[PDB]
DNA sequence: CTATGATGCCC
DNA sequence: GGGCATCATAG
DNA sequence: GTGCATGTATTG
DNA sequence: CAATACATGCAC
């Protein structure tokens, strides 16, 4: 990505720039951790040359990862060769590798590891894009996942580092699948925590022992990847834009139509809205402010219209990430990402009760505007699931979708129709599924695997309306 | 016995004053009377059924502690309601409780050691939460925040100088509630149990409804409706004077 | 007020902050031989000349070894800088900074220290030799980076006195023959007050008198450096020859003598006749002889005392300017008495080459100075063996002689201005020792400075020989 | 017939190889500088070589006397082509030849209790001192920095850099003079021994100005004669029978 | 963390 | 012989 | 009695 | 060393 100067060199952040030369840019960040004997350390190095004066310098900074640490400014009066030698020496001291082949990096045990870093429009559509495409709010979200929720201590990482994270998580998944609590598990966790930055304060970094904790790591890592794609998307554009959110919409490139209240569609979906507010989500109600028609190019032929059991299903997600989705649609669990973290296997997840998926919108009392998506999904023959099982994909044998069977759900007698799709209108009722072997899910859920088996059709503008606070 | 325990709706096992069921045993109950509020102090959770009041300056008190309305007391707990929210165990029977006070002026048995083996997190009261646990551990997930930082969140919420500053400080709690409802969506109810219990324990009125949005529901989710009744009427009446004959 | 060079970005751009008495500059030293600590910490508040920005410079390491530093700039928040400064000071000391005058070190914390931060060609040749400020700095760097005895820098006279106090305590301690725990704390106190670099090794216990005595010689060199750099201070008021004001600072008439005079001949002959045979790696040539006229000694000199002899004294090239300004000085009372083998006072020889060894002439620097002084021994006490308690042994006597095996005999003695000149050659004096060793050559030590009258200074080419 | 041997040697002797030195008189092969007889380039006068081995490393064994008036305190071995180190190798010629085929007695451990300094050869100095320990003082410099001084002087490219680099040695000689004035002769003994150990000709006169004088001060004039003649003739051919 | 070194193990 | 990499220690 | 800073340990 | 955080006795 673009290479800024670390602000920590306050006497030189404004009069100097990090030195670059093609491929090899003399800047590197190393992380090391050893939970066995309690090492948890970072080391950033940046070679800075002044813009005005001919003088090269190496800046080094160290401490616990997360906790900002001691720095050093080594000036050379323009003797760049010695300074680069010093750079390389310090690099080998910490890595046992030559610096110039930083691309072909191979970490060695008992040494630091490297890491790799980075106006004509409707007012309602303007509010939606400003909701999703505002660079400020994305910046605020990244700041929240670093100093509010200490999830990204050093900073950001690369897409390939994300992939390496997924790869390492896969190895962890293999490890935990063997349930042995010896040395290799600890070193694999070290491998994880080196590639994926954490901040643990005083205590020894804990063993990541259950699949739930893995899943938390999964949510984190996907959230990071989402941050990368979100910040990549909001890249500004020249050639007379006059309102950058419109080029952001071009980057979305998705037909989105405002709907009137007087339409049959608005009335039936508001009926559906009210009927499918789960009563155990009673801290709020949901009001339909607007409903937006979704037309993502290419899905029409690609949609599995051939498959029966077509229903309109919810998908809720945070205020910010829709900008990726509206440009790119929903995606299934990454191949590298372990399958066993997802309680009903990988794929794309949809609900039949608006409020459950609507919980994923992360609406607030101060920020009362949220979005819900409805997608038409042709489930075909469903596999019926009583209990969580990540191995759901194998049990198909020709099948195309799975239903995870909850206690409560709307009944097929109460269903309505919209544009040739079967609409599972609410309210939720008893489903009579019980389990004399394990538990039973509270509410049904639908899992699909092929992304082309989904056709996003309307986007719901949902004012999440919370109530009295004491 | 049977009318007493019909009156309290709980099963009871076989300078201080004996109260609670002892009021009926003393016949002091003979004067609308909701015994779900009988001797419930400002900080008495529905799991804790107070049976003895002592020094009123510190509001030190002893009570039966039942983790669920269908079960026996798991211990006798003690707390100083004018002082703090910590519930300290006080023996496994009334003999143990009174000797603990007498010596102070077994506390944790092997079955209580099993309960501590079932303690998943202490949740500001130090006694721990118990959730029924399957092979995939659904029923609980841990909160994303530690106890000290949660205490910090409650501290910065309660010391905010205005309601807008309070609600602004409420934002991580709102997101924590969002994750609690996520856990509810995946049936990990013990998380919302932890959060709601902590909001009860802090004692500021600003958390009454939201915990009242979560903890009765969770107890509804836990099928512990007597506790839901207790917490609703208690949030309406968590008093510093708690004698049902007043 | 000099700026520390270590803050290279601000050594030319900033100056050390002070406020009257309290100057915001400090050096702290700590050492603990039990736990093998030897550490310093200097802090300096620097404010830039051009822009208003205050900064604290901190540097830490082994004493002697330039070390780890930190620069905290504040953009004119003087209060922040003072708070940070005093905070770090208390962190390292548990003492308040503002009352830096009333300092009391506490154990398990750093200690403070105090720093300083028309004439003839022959007589001009002499002063340029002794007043060479370049050479004085060369001596200073030679005793800071060549001989790493006072590594970090200079000290004040009173800090030196505190050094003497600690030396006194060490002397008393070793006088009690106990090398235990209090000895370790006293040595730690010593090495904190006096900067050392022992590299890796544990700082050694001062176990004999010898280590005491070398420290004494070190401290004399230190005091000489203090008084010398104070005295070689150049002066304005249009002098056109600063060495003339340096000569004023001498305030001691020094006259060139002709080689053909009787006295020059007898002194050169005296130089030759008393050339020790075991110092034959060099000879000595009388290049010239200087007349010495030190003010105030004439009225002060003890002419009343008998046994008046002409005695040698050699010393390094640099301190002569102080001596010609001040005369020789007697051992300070504070300084432990027991370091000087026959007690304190002024040291003279009757052996030209033995005293002449103390001049530090060189193969490259073949020129040395020797002073001859008339010293009235009076009733001199004869001493066979080293005993620093000689001052009690006078009781009416006036000077001590340490009795050497080889020495000139009185039959060959000559005269200079009615003073006895103990002319050579050296021969045996027939004194022997039935308990221990026997001194090679005599020495004379006086206690009253008034029993000394400097007569002539000898310009001597110390002529070394073949080298391989 | 030992009397004529020791009259030739002026020293007292205690009661694939070739035996050399005083056994040569026992062999009668003398039918001549015996102060220098089989004295290798790095053999001090304290060390009188009596056995030669491999000439490639110039391995040799010899009696070692601390002073010319005593019996040898031990027998040492040294490789003159390898280093300046004299290695203790037994208490007599028989022990030494058995080792090459006791190394330290209780008497030698007492000498080690009297050992004051190693002086680059590692065998130790023993100096008599009085009750106030006068007879010895330490040098103000450690051995390794002296080795650096010797290396820097010998590697100097010109006469001026040698004269400038000689300055720590010159002033060390000045302090040696001071110690000699105060009867701490062992300082000059150590300085002369170390410069002898370094082996560069640039010190041969100046060590010859101090170290014999010290032996003169030590009343060890025979070793002073040996070192005079040796410094005059420290050759790589040293058999007087040629 | 720097940083500097004893030491030792190696082309 | 020369040079850099475990252990170590102090700052 | 309550802030509050200190002293000790770890890591960096 | 800096810098943290955590058990602890001490001044408004």
């Amino acid at each position: 990505g673009k290479a800024p100067v670390d602000p920590e060199c306050t006497a030189k952040v404004g009069k100097a720039h990090v030195y670059c030369e093609g491929n090899d840019v003399y800047d590197v960040m190393l992380n090391q951790t050893n939970l066995q004997f309690n090492n948890n350390k970072y080391y950033l190095i940046q070679l800075l040359e002044d813009d005005a004066q001919r003088n090269f310098s190496v800046w080094m900074r160290w401490g616990r990862v997360g906790k900002m640490g001691q720095h050093s400014l080594v000036a050379c009066s323009g003797n760049l060769n010695k300074a680069k030698e010093i750079f390389q020496k310090k690099f080998l001291d910490k890595t046992k590798n030559n610096w110039e082949d930083r691309e072909k990096f191979e970490k060695v045990p008992g040494k630091y590891d490297m890491l790799q870093m980075d106006s004509q429009l409707d007012l309602r559509v303007q509010e939606l894009i400003k909701l999703i495409c505002n660079v400020q709010a994305m910046e605020e979200m990244m700041m929240e996942m670093k100093y509010n929720t200490k999830k990204a201590p050093l900073g950001k990482l690369t897409v390939a580092q994300i992939k390496a994270g997924y790869q390492s998580l896969k190895k962890i998944e293999d490890c935990i699948r063997a349930g042995q609590h010896g040395r290799a598990l600890m070193e694999a966790c070290n491998e994880f925590y080196t590639r994926i930055p954490h901040d643990f304060g005083l205590r020894t970094p804990p063993l990541i022992r259950t699949q739930k904790e893995l899943s938390e790591k999964i949510q984190l890592l996907e959230a990071l990847g989402d941050i990368e794609i979100a910040i990549k998307l909001v890249k500004t554009e020249l050639q007379s834009p006059e309102h950058p959110l419109d080029q952001h919409y071009r980057n979305l490139h998705c037909a989105l139509r405002p709907l009137d209240h007087e339409s049959y569609e608005f009335k039936v979906i508001s009926q559906y809205l009210q009927s499918t507010h789960a009563p155990t989500h009673s801290d709020y109600t949901m009001t339909l402010l607007d409903l937006f028609e979704v037309e993502k190019d290419g899905e029409k032929e690609a949609f599995r219209e051939d498959l029966h059991n077509r229903m309109l299903l919810w998908h809720g997600s945070r205020m910010s990430n829709w900008v990726g989705i509206l440009s790119h649609g929903l995606r299934i669990a990454p191949p590298e990402a372990p399958i066993t973290g997802y309680m009903f296997g990988k794929g794309i997840y949809f609900a039949d009760m608006s409020s459950k998926s609507a919980n994923y919108c992360f609406a607030s009392r101060l920020k009362n505007t949220g979005l819900l998506l409805l997608s038409e999904v042709a489930l075909g023959q469903c596999n019926e699931l009583l209990e969580a099982n990540p191995k759901a994909e194998g049990l198909l044998q020709g099948k195309h979708s799975t239903k995870g069977l909850g206690k409560m759900a709307p009944s097929s007698a109460h269903f309505v129709t919209l544009n040739g799709s079967t609409v599972p209108l609410g309210p939720a009722s008893d489903t009579g599924i019980l389990n004399p072997d394990g538990y039973t899910l509270n509410y049904n859920e639908y899992i699909v695997y092929n992304p082309n088996q989904v056709r996003m059709r309307y986007l719901l503008k949902v004012q999440f309306n919370f109530l009295q606070l004491w | 016995r049977k009318e007493v325990e019909n009156h309290y709706k709980l099963s009871l096992p076989e300078g201080l004053q004996l109260v609670g069921p002892y009021d009926i045993l003393a016949g002091k109950h003979k004067t609308g009377l909701n015994f779900n509020l009988h001797w419930r102090f400002y900080y008495d959770p529905p799991e804790f059924q107070t049976i003895i009041i002592g020094d009123n300056k510190t509001q030190y008190h002893m009570g039966y502690f039942r983790d669920s309305p269908d079960e026996f007391p798991v211990y006798v707990g003690i707390n100083e309601a004018k002082k703090n929210c910590i519930i300290v165990p006080n023996g496994d029977n009334v003999f143990a409780a009174v000797k603990l006070f007498l010596t102070k002026k077994e506390q944790r048995t092997v079955k209580m050691k099993q309960r501590d083996k079932k303690v998943v997190t202490k949740t500001f009261h130090g006694a721990g939460l118990v959730v029924p646990v399957d092979k995939n551990d659904v029923g609980y997930r841990e909160l994303p925040e530690t106890d000290a930082d949660l205490k910090r969140i409650c501290k910065t919420i309660v010391e905010a100088a205005s309601d807008e500053e309070r609600l602004k400080a409420f934002a991580p709690i709102q997101e924590m509630m969002t994750f609690v409802q996520f856990a509810n969506d995946e049936c990990d109810y013990g998380m919302g149990l932890e959060l709601g219990m902590d909001l009860f324990c802090y004692g500021s009125h600003y958390f009454h409804k939201v915990a009242g949005q979560l903890l009765p529901l969770a107890y509804n989710l836990l099928k512990r409706n007597l506790f839901a009744e207790i917490i609703e009427e208690h949030l309406a009446n968590r008093s510093q004077e708690n004698i049902d004959q007043l």
